[PDB]
Formats: structure tokens, sequence, C-alpha cells
């Protein structure tokens, strides 16, 4: 058997940051070469592990997290960064052991009229804990007066839409991000490299 | 990598792009980090990993690294932009973090600012303590070149004058203080003591009488 | 979010020995490498030392040699620098800063980001002179917007001195003017705050940690 990395990387549809998608890779052999020898990736940052050595290690589980963010926000995905995406949408643990891979998807996720279907969270009472997902659509209370399920003064919708257009600059252009977390539990290892 | 070379100073027009160059061998391998230090304040990271910019830093700030030579570019410069700028690299060979000497950004043709002068009388409490000091506080003046002259009974006094060197404020205009040390009897002896501040050929005076 | 506060410091005699502490909040300490940086008066930044938790990896500047030791308590989220055998060149503002996590590129080369979070800093002064306390005197309201009062801090060595207004919540144009070095070698500072002319009692809280002197005065019309 073989791990379904291609399905995560080459997936026809990607998820929004607030509803980032999690894929569990287990009980398979993983050839990381296709990722680390590829040149289509604009961002490739591995924390706690070297990409070249990865084929030799074995892990208990692998988690692939998929989402789409603007280019300037990609820095936030890396651990220890503040930002709307990092604080309200997707947070990486300070003790992160894994790889962050990102590539330009302007040819894929942009339209002439503009793609506003990719969303992010603009407002939240508390900052997200590592690997926490908020799918809530509840109206944000900025004041004492309850919204009662209606957007109003001092009462705002928490989510906002990316505007993705082909001419927009590279930071402003959509980027697809996959985060591979290599989890080592006190249990039999089910994901291994070629060796 | 064990040495980073930076320009001693670079001067820029108010609206034009500014480039600061940090040079060392194989600097791109490990990463160039740039810091902005304003007088009286701790260093702030403006760009990291040769190109990535921390959150809350304006988009004008950007960095590049081209082999040995790395450049920090401020797309649109401002009065607030002026600071000492330092670059940083890591040595695996010596296990040392290496800093640059620093680059002072000076924005040319900045608006001229008139000095605001506030003069405060000697304390009732100090006169009880029997030591008299008059304080003259000058604020919000650009350029930071000022000549303070103190006059006693409208006659010049050069005795006991202590003047700060001009210092840049957060409000980005220079600030200074002058202190005149007098005995309580001298304060009683002359009816008026007061501070004259000359900035750009204009003399602003503030008077305090007992 | 993330704040690094540095304690300790003050006046040290030549050859004297001084420990420093850096308390951290908002981030888990061990995964991040923590470093010490110093800037001398009228001089550039200098890196003192760095600690890394994984193998207790310790690196020191070439100028610090057998006189400085760097310690980290990850459970306490605190960083320590013990300074022994101190000279005039070691007189500087010392900063504790967090460093971004090193990462390996796709080729496998390790890349180190630099110092995303700094601290306010603490000044270590190396003089053979005694600490002298400040004398806090009121500045009666000014005569002219007629909308500004202040407090005077006279004859204090060594600095810093922290000058507060009321409970420190007041941020209405407080300007702490730079101090003066007199021929005596003592520093003198003046703080002024813009206040409404129509008007509340105002108290200046002056704290001099080196002299163990905390004084608050109310300025009266
Ligand atoms: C994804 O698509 C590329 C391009 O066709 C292919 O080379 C690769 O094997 C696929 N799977 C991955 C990257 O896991």
């Amino acid at each position: 058997n073989l791990c379904p990395f291609g399905e995560v990387f080459n997936a026809t549809r990607f998820a929004s940051v607030y509803a980032w998608n999690r894929k569990r890779i287990s009980n398979c052999v993983a050839d990381y070469s296709v990722l680390y020898n590829s040149a289509s990736f604009s961002t490739f940052k591995c924390y706690g592990v070297s990409p070249t050595k990865l084929n030799d290690l074995c892990f208990t589980n692998v988690y692939a997290d998929s989402f789409v963010i603007r280019g300037d926000e990609v820095r936030q995905i890396a651990p220890g960064q503040t930002g709307k995406i990092a604080d309200y949408n997707y947070k990486l643990p300070d003790d992160f052991t894994g790889c962050v891979i990102a590539w330009n998807s302007n040819n894929l996720d942009s339209k002439v009229g503009g793609n506003y279907n990719y969303l992010y969270r603009l407002f939240r009472k508390s900052n997200l804990k590592p690997f926490e997902r908020d799918i809530s659509t509840e109206i944000y209370q900025a004041g004492s007066t309850p919204c009662n399920g209606v957007e109003g003064f001092n009462c705002y919708f928490p989510l906002q839409s990316y505007g993705f257009q082909p001419t927009n600059g590279v930071g402003y252009q959509p980027y697809r991000v996959v985060v591979l977390s290599f989890e080592l539990l006190h249990a039999p290892a089910t994901v291994c490299g070629p060796k | 990598q064990s040495a980073l070379t930076q320009p001693p100073s670079v001067s820029v027009a108010p609206g034009q792009t500014a480039r600061i160059t940090c040079g060392g061998n194989n600097i791109g391998s490990k990463g160039v980090q740039w810091y902005q230090q304003k007088p009286g304040q701790a260093p702030v990271l403006v760009v990291y990993d040769d190109s990535d910019r921390p959150s809350g830093i304006p988009e004008r700030f950007s960095g590049s690294n081209s082999g040995n030579t790395a450049t920090l570019t401020i797309s649109r410069v401002e009065a607030g932009d002026e600071a000492d700028y330092y670059c940083q690299v890591w040595d695996s060979s010596s296990d040392h973090w290496v800093f640059g000497g620093g680059t002072k950004l000076t924005v040319l043709g900045q608006p001229k600012a008139a000095p605001s002068v506030t003069l405060f009388p000697p304390s009732s409490e100090e006169l009880q303590a029997n030591k008299a000091t008059l304080v003259c506080l000058i604020s919000d003046f650009y350029p930071g070149a000022v000549t303070v002259a103190w006059k006693a009974d409208s006659s010049p006094v050069k005795a006991g004058v202590e003047t700060t060197t001009p210092s840049k404020q957060s409000n980005n205009k220079y600030a200074a203080s002058s202190y005149l040390s007098l005995t309580p009897e001298q304060w009683k002896s002359h009816r008026s003591y007061s501070c004259q501040v000359t900035h750009e050929g204009s003399t602003v005076e503030k008077t305090v009488a007992p | 979010e993330v704040q690094l506060v540095e304690s300790g410091g003050g006046l040290v005699k030549p050859g004297g020995s001084l420990r420093l502490s850096c308390a951290a909040s908002g981030f888990t300490f061990s995964p991040y490498s923590m470093n010490w940086v110093r800037q001398a008066p009228g001089k550039g930044l200098e890196w003192v030392s760095s600690i890394r938790s994984s193998g207790n990896y310790i690196s020191y500047a070439d100028s610090v040699k057998g006189r400085f030791t760097i310690s980290r308590d990850n459970a306490k989220n605190s960083l320590y620098l013990q300074m022994n055998s101190l000279r005039a060149e070691d007189m500087a503002v010392y900063y504790c800063a967090r460093a971004g996590r090193d990462y390996y590129d796709r080729s496998g080369y390790q890349r180190f980001p630099g110092f995303d979070y700094w601290g306010q800093g603490t000044l270590v002064t190396v003089s053979s002179a005694s600490t002298k306390g400040p004398s806090v005197f009121p500045l009666a309201p000014s005569s002219g917007g007629t909308a500004a009062l202040g407090c005077l801090v006279k004859d204090y060595f060594p600095e810093p001195v922290t000058v507060s207004w009321n409970s420190g919540a007041l941020t209405s144009g407080v300007h702490t003017f730079p101090a003066v070095l007199q021929s005596s070698g003592l520093y003198s500072l003046s703080s002024v705050v813009t206040v409404p002319s129509s008007s509340q009692t105002y108290i200046c809280n002056v704290n001099h940690k080196p002299s163990n002197t905390k004084v608050d005065k109310r300025v009266e019309p």
C-alpha cells in the first residue's frame, strides 16, 4: 500500500481557513521524495525534522491540513506568529514537529469576476488554541446589547470573504497550504518511509 | 557570516524608496534579520527570513537577499521611518549571532517645527528646602538644534545653566530641557527670571514671576 | 499577547557581580531559543549569549568569557544571566528576546529566523559611586495654554527612574523629558502632563529602583 499524499496535494477543491480540512494518513508507506524534490512549491519549511531524512523515520500517524490563504498570510502559518489567520483561523503549536508546504493557486482558485468563496474569520472573542477549528457563524457581540441573530450596530458577522482576482498581487493572490504534522505516540508506528 | 557590513548612513527624500545594504559571505544560507531602533526605544523586527515581514509592520517595509548582499527597502518613507537599522545573521561555524554596525535613516526636507516652551516656577517646597531650580521644557521642535539663553531681570544670566542635548520624541519632533540653579535669595532678589529659546532665528520667551 | 519583562540590574561596582532575570508570558518557553542582547550608550547592538533547550545548547559572545552564565527555567518560563567580574565596557542596556524557531528548507539546509519579540530592557551601570535617592517636587500649574502641570525629580544617581502619573492609567499627553547629567554626576528629570483647564487631583508616582525610593506626590493648583 501507499499513503494518499497526492489526494491531499492534488485535490480538486481546497478548504477555507476557518474550516480547514484534516486528513489522517496512517497504515501506509510514505514516499516524501515527490514533495521534497518537487519545484512547484513556493514555501517549504520543516520544523523539528529535515526533509531529506524524513524517508528514514517512522511515525504513529500523519496529519495533513489543507486550506487556502493569501500569500502575505503564509508567514502566519509558521509557529509563533500573530495574525488574523494565526489568531482566529489556524494556529500551529509552539512545539510543532512537521512541515508547511504552500504553492500559488491563482490559476486554480481565481476568477475574472473574482472568487469570494474562500473565507476567513475577522472577529473572535478569544484566540484559537493550537489545532482548534471554529465553524461558528454566530453574530459577534461588540456591545452589551444582544444581536438576537441579526447583524446590526455593534453586532457583526464573524466571517469575511477573500477577493481573489488574477491581476491581484502575489501576496493578494490565493495560495494553497498543506501542513504535515508527524505524530509519534506510544503505540505501533503505522506510517513509515521507504526505509 | 561572522561579519555583516552596513552603510553608516543613508539619506532619503520624503516620498522616495530607501535601500539599506547588509553584506557578508554566504548570508543567504541562514537568513538576514533587520531591526529598526528609534531613540529611547527597544529594537523592533521589521523583516525576517530575508523577506518575511512581522505582523503590524507596514507593507512598505520589505527585504531581499541576493547572495552575499542583502537589502532592506522602504517603499515609501516617512518622518517616523527614521531610525537606526541593524541586520543580523547566525553562524553555525562559531555559534554566534552577528549584528551589523547600524544604518541611520535621515529623511531630508522635513517640515520645520516651532519650539513649544513651558517654564515652571521654583517650588514652594524647594524654597522651604532652601534650594531653587527653575525648569524650562522645550518640546515639539524640528530641527533638533536650539540655543537656550536665560535672562535675569531682563539681563542675561549665564550662571547655573544646564541644558540637555536635543532628543527625538515619539512625536517624532525633538525635545529638550534646561535647568537654572538659583538660591532662594537670588530668586527674591530679581523680580523676573525667564528662559529664551532660539530656534531657526526665532526667539520664544516664557516668563514666570514670584 | 507576548510580553518579556526583564528584572534585576542596577548599580554594580567594578569587579562586581550581577544576576538578571527575564520573565515571559504568552508563549511556551522550551521550544523557542532565548537570547540576551546588550546595547551600550551611544553604541550599536551586541549579542551576549543564547540558550537552546533541546540539548541545553549554550553560545556566548567572545567578549564574555568565563564571567557570564546563561540559565533557563522552562517550567518558570524565565531566563537568567549571571554576570561576574564586570568592567565599564559591560555597562549597557540588556535586552532579553525570543528567537524564531529554526527550520530546515526543502534541500534540508537549516535556516534561523531572528528575534521576533524583544523586551523593554534593563540598564546595568558600572560605577564606583554610591546610589543617591531622588527628591520629588511639584510643578505648580503653568502660566501659555494654562493646561499643564508636572513633577520634578532632582539629584538621582544611578538611573533609570520611572515616573508615573496617578495610577499610570492616565495617558493624556504625559511627556517624561530626558534627564541631565550635572557636574555632580547626578541626574535630574522633569515630567509634565497636559490636563484640562476646566478641571481632579493628580499625583505623580516616582519610583527609583536603584535607590529603593518610591515617592508619590499630588500636584496642587
Ligand atoms: C500530484 O500531482 C503531481 C503532478 O502531476 C504528481 O507529480 C504527483 O505525483 C502527485 N502526487 C503527490 C504530489 O503526492
